[PDB]
């Protein structure tokens, strides 16, 4: 709709002087185009497995 | 729930070579002098549905009748209900 | 994105007629498949079409864009070379896919065992299918303009990816 | 929000544009953020004023502590063991404040390059100038001080680094 | 493409190279030369935030195209006018640069032809 | 899978049409205890044709040793159920 | 073999590339020089561009 | 029956603590979650403000 | 696998086999039926043309020739069975097969379920130990001076008497247990 | 005729075009037949442990033993100083140490040069 | 400090007069009450120590490698349960006793405010060691592995002795705090050459170095359970532990003398871990890949760089309770098939499950596997090194890859494949062997989330 | 969950109607959609700029002198 875009840093894993880890999400258009795809695949995917791996 | 139905193996003297290309194969090998023991082994290949076969092209345009038809109808109702 | 879809109903469809021909996988024991089991016949019909780009499909959208900004850029001549062999290859490796495990005569042994009448493989395949078939115009017209077009082409030029398909 | 200082953490005036719908057809969006707010937000915003109305029942203060200034190193006797210890203490303090001060600007030029998006070079220019000044500091000051850093250690540097500049002017006047 | 095989299998010399180019000062053919025409400022162009490689002189209709895909969002066939404008802006585009790729080559033709004539001239 | 449970008579029966199809045997000669180089006359190279039609029509290959010492269409039968593991 | 002349093939073709028959891509403000990197303080050589 | 049940156990509650966790805890601290700044075309006015981008220059236009 | 193997492969052993294995690559060559129908009847024509040889000096320098031929176009991607050796699911099963001892540490709570089974099994293990005792003796007398010349093993000739050394060929788990 | 097969060291020769498997000789077939007769007793012996109802325990390989003991245990007490063993292990206990040594004191004494020089770059270079 | 050590020291006589068959639950219970009580020191300063005293001090080196000295015990008593079964009650009673010596010196070790104290400790703590080899080992090699084990060990660190005495008749003092802010640099020379090598070699020896790492196969494939777990997880410390706090006055000689070493150990964790590609033997395989990760130790602490002295810290932590693990398990299925060889038990995955999945857990970790701090020490100790010189990734991605394959290779010889036929005395896993597994590793999973316990002192 | 299907030994398997117009008529939708965006959308393909001819540009919009003033 309009091109939000979002980074959310949100669990401070540790700090190594002036290096600062955390949980940090990137939420651009490569996250979002890419997220809804696998998670389709998976779910077409894991419902043919029920039928296939039956036995 | 399986399937046990007691399925029967049909009678053996159906499977003739006439009527397929293994009869090619019987008149080429007794152009030499030769015979093929196996011949009607595998004639149930060619007798019942297997026997009409499918091209490339007839398979790539599986549903060419159809979708056409559907264009058609789609493009005339286009046309009539634009000109307005 | 467009690889996932059709890649993936490809590999279910292979997956299918695997299971139905009693767990064989040589193409030399499958026979004619195209009557035999038409769901998964039309659907490995439809990821191969797809696959190799047939215009205004899933494959079309992109791989005829990588074709045509590969030509029209400043690279090496072999690499657009292997480029264009590569797509012809595809095809023909499309081709024998199609004509050794449908339109031959079948090869597989005689108890025949061939089904198709399960609600989850209709459904896992089918949901691919509509997705091979729609996803590349919707997802193409749907995200916001990120380059430059190759508004102008040569006919030659522009053609070239359906001609060496 | 007040949990921090807007001065220390500059933030634009972050101005979004008015929905401007050019056809009658209705967006999902909307609809979607509307049922979002009507069933997670209300809830959520009961259970977070429930529990600041617990919080504020029982309410009690904690304080920052503030640090005496002692003599640094360069004011130590030779084995004065005490007052070495003091200036060390300081000094291992000062090295943390100074890693905090590093870590604040680059916290400003990550969240600068961010929110300024596809125009990121131009605008985070501010940004990118007072890490490089602050980094440059730092480097001058603690670089290559080693494992076993020390205040002596890093008074030597400062005195080598004096003497260099030291003679390098005095090569460039009487040039 | 013919050019490559020309310049690959032919005269190097004889045609440009597009590294370099252009070779040749702007007012050698004529001294009209009118200035190209920028129409979308700095800030708006900023603020819009495009691309670096989308910051050229069609920006105005790409910035026509983003607000009728911002504004008209889920009819997301709506706007092809604007679609259209950008496209046929980029080509004129690319028609220029196509018109100055052929006047360097037909300039080197006629300052190689120059110099042969005077060589020529002064053999003889 | 949904392959059925294969018996004793559904191996013997398939055991005996896939002979009968082979023109060389008589059908009407041919019985479940007729020996292949006595009863029937057949080559060494008959027999392992007749052993390779058997690997086809059931879908699993006999190793040679085992193959070889293979000459009534009873001790086929025996030798494929064993194989695998058929009750009745 | 067949690795070595993909080798030599690839650089034959890097030392002759392909290309179009145009010129160089051209940008306003002085070849994008504000938004390019920066420096508001220099005032560089302008770059006009030709229209044809 | 089962389907709003799986609904209300497995989306609902973890989207409740998820919202809760961001908007009371995450965004508490500064640059934790930092947006793109929102596109400006001109002709756009601003909630904010109220001013109004001006137009552009006008162009020539034709097919 | 079952038949015990010989010290040494005759002449006419060799021939099957070269036969055998000559007629696999063939099909695995000639994709469809006629033609590797056609094909076979032809090698099998070109085969027994001497098959009446009867000195042996030539005949071993025939099937040599032969074996050349064989190497140079043996389909370097023959067809194999799934359950063979090089099949795509030789082992596939492997994993599922259990040895039939673990029933013995079996908890009595899991041994409550299955009641008469386990009662089956006890007395197959009285029968295997009564056997056992039987057939060592059975088999010390059997055998000859200096040990056994082939890996074969005796039937039973008794009344009561069983096969010798047939525990663990009888209780095999299965061919898909699981 | 047809193109040869040129045997290898990864690649061996085939059983079917072995030279020696195709001239016989009774020796031979004396020495296939005491081998298949070893064979048999060997067989013979782990079928009598194997299916013996008394056994719950590991039967123990002499051969597993033999193999274990030669590759770990065996090895010095048949070493001998040689002049190849002691060119080998000079080389390939000496030469990388020096060859490693060499690299990484020229790329540490090159970069201390830039460093000294003041032309290296280390902006941004705060971690190390 | 002393509320720790007392505990230790009353382990003692509850040993010695509990019942002849109530020994190993009161031993157990009361190490768990001291580990726990040990957790305390976790909470640490970023400025200089804990001085408790003139005698003991603590920091946040000091602090993880006593809570994990102090959590090992325990495990070492339920590992030690199963084969000292058939043992008189006074033995049994010995072996606990030299267990219980062995804790107590090394917490004390790990204190030590002052040097020559710390070296009394350390050379203190191979006596139990040796005894606990020597005595109740299975083989008639521990004989021979304990000679060696003692051996090269003493040649390392009777040098150092001389040294560290010298350093007192010239410093004035050995109290690691007066070292500390009154270090001068040492100069160029001969003798400072010498007496770096004797400061140095000391703890080389015992991490073992490259070539000096003979020893540590034998005593490791030599010794019970026990032994194998104290000397993999803790012993090996030692000479990392040694060799942080004794560098600050090495320099700026360490600038060059690291030369020697480092090499020996950049190629040395090649070679180890092509070592451990053919292998007949677990222990042996387990042994040369702990050479190998204190190979790795021994380029961080020589680097000399604050993110080395970090990914020591971690590597050595990690490296402990997985090789701790590993042991365990190779004694697991030692004590079923009583052959200890890699390819005689094969297929265990089908007959034991659980177990599978512990070994599948422990090679996971082993093979550095993220975000377990495993991978965080040799990381850091990678950038360190890439920071130092920019070709030393080369080979260091080299151990990294040819590590994962003995590590898969080791789980897929053992659990993987067919079973053995004529192997039908695999009883199902006891609830002891369970419970040492899940002990050893959710402590790993558990410091994964909290990396500043165990980032030492430069944090 | 599907219906029961028996083998046939050797003879074409049976096939319900349900799966054969599922087939049918997913071939036809993607043939419809092709030929509906070839229709709709034809400048995809053939192209909508036509590509100009260099060497039909008259000399006086490319700047060159009769050879002889410069
Ligand atoms: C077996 C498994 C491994 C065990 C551990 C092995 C590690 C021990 C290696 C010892 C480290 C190196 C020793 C000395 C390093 C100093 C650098 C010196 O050797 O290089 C040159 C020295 O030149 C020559 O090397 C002189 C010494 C020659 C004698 C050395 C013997 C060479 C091989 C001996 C190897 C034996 C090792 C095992 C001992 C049992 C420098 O020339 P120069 O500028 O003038 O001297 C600078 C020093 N100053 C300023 C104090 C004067
Ligand atoms: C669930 C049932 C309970 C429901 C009620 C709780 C609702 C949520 C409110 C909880 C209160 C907020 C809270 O949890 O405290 C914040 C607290 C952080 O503490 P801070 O001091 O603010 O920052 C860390 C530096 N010390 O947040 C949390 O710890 C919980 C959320 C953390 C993220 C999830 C962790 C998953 C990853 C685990 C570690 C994996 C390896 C590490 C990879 C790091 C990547 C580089
Ligand atoms: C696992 C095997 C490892 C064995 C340890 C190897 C390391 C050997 C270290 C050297 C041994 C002696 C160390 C000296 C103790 C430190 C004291 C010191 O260095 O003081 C020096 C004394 O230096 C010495 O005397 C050292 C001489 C060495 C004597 C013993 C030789 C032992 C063998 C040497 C070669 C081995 C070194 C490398 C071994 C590699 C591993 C095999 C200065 O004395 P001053 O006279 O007061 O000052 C001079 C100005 N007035
Ligand atoms: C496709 C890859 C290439 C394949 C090419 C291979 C080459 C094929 C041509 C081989 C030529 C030969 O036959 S080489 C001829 C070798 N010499 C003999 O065969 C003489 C005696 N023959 C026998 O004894 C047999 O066993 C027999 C009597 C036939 C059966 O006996 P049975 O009663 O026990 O069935």
């Amino acid at each position: 709709h309009t091109g939000q875009e979002m980074i959310i840093s949100n669990w401070h894993w540790m700090t190594l002087q002036t290096v600062e880890l955390s949980l940090s999400f990137k939420m651009d258009y490569f996250s979002v185009m890419f997220i809804p795809v696998a998670l389709f695949v998976t779910w077409s995917i894991m419902e043919f497995s029920m039928w296939y791996m039956h036995s | 729930e399986h399937g046990h139905s007691k399925m029967e193996l049909p009678d053996y003297k159906q499977w003739k070579i006439e009527g397929t290309p293994l009869e090619t194969v019987q008149e080429k090998l007794a152009a030499r002098g030769l015979r093929d023991p196996w011949g009607r082994n595998e004639a149930w290949r060619y007798s019942g549905g297997f026997a009409n076969n499918v091209s490339f092209v007839g398979a790539l345009l599986k549903g060419f009748k159809w979708g056409f038809a559907a264009f058609v109808v789609a493009v005339g109702a286009e046309y009539y209900l634009e000109s307005q | 994105c467009m690889h996932a879809f059709f890649k993936a109903m490809l590999f279910m469809c292979s997956g299918s007629i695997i299971h139905s021909l009693n767990d064989e996988q040589d193409i030399r024991k499958m026979g004619g498949l195209y009557k035999a089991m038409p769901f998964t016949t039309t659907a490995l019909i439809i990821g191969s079409l797809a696959l190799t780009g047939m215009p205004y499909l899933t494959g079309f959208y992109s791989k005829d864009l990588i074709i045509e900004a590969v030509n029209m850029s400043y690279t090496n001549a072999w690499a657009l070379l292997m480029t264009l062999i590569a797509t012809s290859l595809t095809a023909a490796y499309s081709t024998r896919i199609i004509f050794f495990a449908f339109l031959g005569k079948p090869r597989f042994p005689p108890l025949v065992l061939i089904n198709e009448n399960n609600p989850l493989l209709i459904n896992s395949i089918k949901r691919l299918l509509i997705g091979s078939i729609f996803a590349g115009f919707i997802i193409s017209n749907n995200i916001p303009p990120m380059t430059v077009p190759n508004t102008t082409m040569p006919l030659y030029m522009k053609m070239t990816a359906l001609i060496v398909t | 929000p007040d949990s921090w200082d807007k001065d220390v953490y500059p933030e634009p005036p972050r101005r979004t544009p008015a929905p401007a719908p050019q056809t009658s057809l209705p967006n999902p969006v909307t609809y979607l953020t509307k049922i979002f707010d009507l069933l997670v937000d209300r809830p959520v915003t009961l259970a977070r004023e429930f529990i600041e109305q617990q919080h504020a029942k029982n309410r009690y203060y904690y304080y920052h502590r503030e640090f005496r200034r002692v003599p640094d190193i360069t004011e130590c006797e030779e084995k004065d063991i005490l007052c070495m210890f003091e200036a060390e203490m300081q000094w291992r303090r000062d090295y943390k404040v100074d890693q905090e001060i590093v870590n604040i600007i680059q916290e400003r030029l990550k969240a600068c390059q961010q929110r300024e998006g596809e125009s990121y070079r131009q605008n985070c220019a501010k940004e990118l100038e007072q890490f490089t000044q602050v980094s440059k500091a730092f480097q001058d000051r603690y670089s290559d001080l080693g494992a076993h850093y020390s205040a002596r250690k890093c008074l030597a540097k400062q005195k080598q680094r004096m003497l260099a500049e030291r003679k390098a002017a005095k090569e460039a006047a009487a040039a | 493409g013919a050019h490559l095989a020309r310049r690959y299998l032919g005269d190097a010399s004889k045609e440009p190279d597009p590294l370099r180019m252009p070779t040749f000062p702007p007012d050698y053919g004529f001294p009209e030369r009118k200035e190209r025409e920028m129409v979308a400022t700095q800030q708006e162009m900023n603020d819009a935030q495009l691309m670096l490689q989308q910051r050229d002189y069609c920006a105005h209709y790409l910035i026509q195209l983003l607000k009728c895909k911002r504004d008209s969002f889920p009819n997301f066939l709506a706007c092809k006018h604007e679609q259209h404008d950008w496209d046929y802006c980029e080509h004129l585009d690319y028609v220029k640069r196509m018109k100055e790729f052929e006047r360097e080559r037909r300039l080197l033709q006629r300052k190689k032809r120059r110099e042969q004539r005077e060589a020529e001239m002064a053999r003889g | 899978s949904d392959a059925p449970p294969l018996t004793l008579e559904a191996i013997k029966d398939r055991v005996l049409y896939v002979l009968k199809l082979y023109d060389k045997i008589d059908p009407e000669k041919l019985s479940v205890n007729s020996h292949f180089m006595k009863d029937l006359g057949l080559d060494s190279l008959d027999q392992v044709e007749i052993i390779m039609a058997m690997e086809d029509e059931f879908g699993f290959e006999i190793p040679d040793i085992d193959a070889e010492k293979l000459m009534c269409p009873q001790e086929i039968v025996d030798y494929i159920a064993d194989k695998k593991d058929v009750y009745e | 073999g067949f690795v070595a002349f993909m080798l030599f093939m690839f650089w034959v073709g890097e030392i002759y590339p392909s290309y179009q028959p145009v010129g160089p891509k051209q940008y306003p403000y002085n070849d994008l020089y504000l938004e390019r990197g920066g420096d508001p303080t220099k005032e560089p050589e302008p770059v006009v561009h030709y229209e044809i | 029956y089962r389907h709003s049940i799986f609904a209300v156990t497995h989306v609902l509650i973890p989207v409740w603590i998820i919202h809760y966790y961001l908007k009371y805890h995450v965004t508490a601290k500064p640059y934790t979650v930092v947006e793109r700044k929102p596109r400006i075309f001109p002709g756009d006015t601003i909630l904010e403000t109220g001013e109004v981008i001006p137009l552009m220059k006008e162009f020539p236009d034709q097919h | 696998a079952f038949s015990a193997p010989a010290a040494y492969l005759t002449h006419q052993q060799k021939v099957l086999r070269l036969y055998k294995r000559a007629l696999r690559h063939l099909e695995s060559w000639c994709v469809h039926r006629d033609k590797y129908r056609y094909f076979a009847c032809l090698m099998r024509a070109r085969f027994d043309e001497h098959k009446n040889e009867k000195d042996m000096v030539k005949a071993t320098q025939l099937l040599r020739q032969a074996e050349e031929e064989f190497w140079y176009g043996q389909h370097p991607q023959p067809y194999i069975f799934p359950e063979s050796p090089g099949g795509t699911s030789y082992e596939r099963y492997e994993c599922y097969k259990v040895p039939e001892w673990c029933l013995d540490d079996w908890h009595p709570s899991e041994k409550a379920m299955y009641p008469d089974y386990f009662a089956k099994r006890e007395q197959w293990k009285r029968l295997r130990r009564e056997s056992w005792e039987r057939e060592v003796k059975q088999l010390q007398e059997e055998t000859p001076p200096g040990g056994p010349r082939t890996e074969a093993l005796p039937p039973a000739r008794k009344e009561g008497d069983l096969p010798p050394l047939w525990w663990h060929i009888v209780t095999r788990p299965r061919e898909r247990p699981m | 005729s047809f193109p040869k097969y040129k045997p290898s060291r990864l690649a061996t020769l085939p059983a079917t075009l072995d030279p020696a498997e195709y001239d016989i000789s009774p020796e031979t077939r004396k020495a296939q037949a005491e081998r298949l007769a070893i064979r048999s007793r060997l067989k013979r012996e782990y079928l009598l442990q194997y299916n013996d109802p008394n056994r719950l325990g590991v039967i123990e390989d002499p051969a597993l033993i033999r193999w274990t003991y030669a590759r770990s245990a065996n090895i010095y007490p048949n070493f001998r100083p040689t002049p190849k063993t002691s060119l080998l292990g000079a080389l390939f206990g000496i030469g990388p140490l020096f060859f490693w040594y060499y690299v990484f004191k020229t790329d540490r004494d090159k970069k201390e040069k830039l460093i000294q020089e003041g032309k290296l770059d280390q902006t941004f270079n705060i971690s190390y | 400090m002393l509320k720790i050590i007392i505990p230790t020291t009353m382990l003692l006589p509850m040993t010695w007069m509990s019942k002849h068959n109530m020994i190993w639950i009161n031993a157990t219970v009361h190490s768990l009450l001291i580990s726990l009580i040990s957790l305390s020191l976790l909470n640490q300063l970023g400025e200089n120590s804990l001085n408790f005293s003139l005698t003991f001090f603590s920091d946040s080196l000091s602090a993880p490698l006593l809570v994990l000295t102090t959590w090992l015990l325990p495990l070492m008593l339920m590992a030690s349960q199963s084969h000292l079964s058939k043992e008189t009650t006074t033995r049994k009673k010995l072996y606990i006793t030299m267990l219980i010596l062995l804790q107590l010196f090394l917490i004390m070790t790990f204190t030590a405010t002052e040097l020559i104290l710390f070296y009394i400790l350390f050379e203190a703590t191979l006596v139990p060691t040796l005894i606990i080899i020597t005595r109740w080992g299975n083989q008639t090699e521990r004989l021979n592995a304990g000679l060696y084990f003692l051996f090269y060990t003493l040649a390392g660190s009777l040098p150092l002795l001389v040294a560290l005495v010298y350093i007192q008749n010239t410093t004035g003092s050995l109290n690691f705090l007066i070292i500390h802010y009154w270090s001068h640099p040492l100069s160029n020379s001969w003798s400072n050459i010498f007496m770096w090598l004797a400061c140095i070699m000391a703890f080389m020896v015992k991490m073992p170095l490259y070539g000096l790492h003979l020893w540590l196969p034998k005593a490791h494939v030599e010794a019970p359970i026990a032994g194998s777990m104290v000397l993999a997880a803790v012993l090996l410390k030692l000479g990392g532990y040694g060799m942080m706090r004794i560098t600050t006055i090495l320099n700026p000689l360490t600038n060059y003398m690291a030369y020697p070493f480092l090499m020996l150990s950049m190629w040395g964790m090649i070679m180890t871990s092509s070592i451990c590609l053919r292998q007949t033997d677990l222990k042996s395989l387990i042994a040369y890949s702990s050479v190998s990760h204190m190979a790795l130790v021994i380029v961080a602490i020589m680097i000399q760089t604050p993110w080395s002295f970090m990914g020591a810290t971690a590597l050595m932590i990690a490296h402990g309770l997985t090789s701790s693990m590993l042991f365990c398990l190779a004694n697991t299925n030692y004590e079923r098939v009583h052959s200890r060889t890699m390819i005689l038990a094969r297929g265990l995955q089908t007959l034991l499950p659980l177990m599978a999945t512990w070994w599948l857990v422990a090679s996971l970790t082993n093979l550095a596997l993220p975000p377990s701090i495993n991978l965080i020490g040799e990381l850091f100790i990678i950038t360190a090194s890439f920071s130092w010189s920019n070709i030393t990734i080369i080979l260091m991605g080299m151990n990294m890859m040819i590590t994962a394959l003995y590590s898969l290779y080791m789980l897929i010889t053992t659990q993987r494949g067919k079973y053995t036929h004529h192997i039908n005395n695999i009883k199902p896993s006891f609830t002891r062997e369970n419970a040492l597994m899940a002990l050893h590793i959710l402590p790993l999973l558990l410091l994964t989330l909290n990396p500043k316990m165990i980032l030492g002192p430069l944090y | 969950g599907g219906v029961h299907i028996e083998p046939r030994y050797r003879q074409f398997p049976q096939l319900t109607r349900s799966q054969l117009i599922q087939a049918e008529f997913f071939s036809a939708t993607m043939w419809f959609w092709i030929l509906w965006r070839f229709w709709h959308d034809s400048d995809a393909v053939l192209g909508h700029f036509p590509y100009p001819d260099p060497s039909q540009w008259t000399d006086e919009e490319l700047g060159i002198l009769p050879d002889d003033e410069d």
